[PDB]
């Protein structure tokens, strides 16, 4: 934006492929996935007789 | 002992100045994102000193 000799410019981080937080979820995700798998190990797997 | 004799300095003073105009004088902003109402906010005069 431009009005009488002062200007902005601001670039956000939303895009068409992706969108403004993308890249806190996609780090929530990468840590959710080693905390998740961790932790499985801790009750391990389920079993059943038949 | 200079009853009448000359003397010179070089001196160093304060740098100073005054508006003799106002240029570009209001620019202007009906800012409204992110408030609970319009608000009208003046922008950066542009003096001439
Ligand atoms: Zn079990």
């Amino acid at each position: 934006l431009e009005v009488d000799g002062i200007t902005e410019t601001i670039g956000t981080t939303q895009s068409a492929m992706y969108g403004g937080a993308s890249a806190q979820i996609l780090q929530i995700n990468e840590d959710i996935k080693e905390l998740l798998d961790g932790l499985r190990a801790y009750f391990g797997y389920n079993m059943i007789g038949l | 002992k200079y009853e009448n004799h000359t003397v010179t300095l070089k001196i160093l003073m304060t740098l100073r100045y005054v508006v003799s105009d106002i240029l570009k004088e209001s620019r202007y902003q009906y800012t409204k994102f992110n408030q609970p109402k319009s608000k009208f906010e003046n922008l950066p005069q542009k003096l001439l000193l």
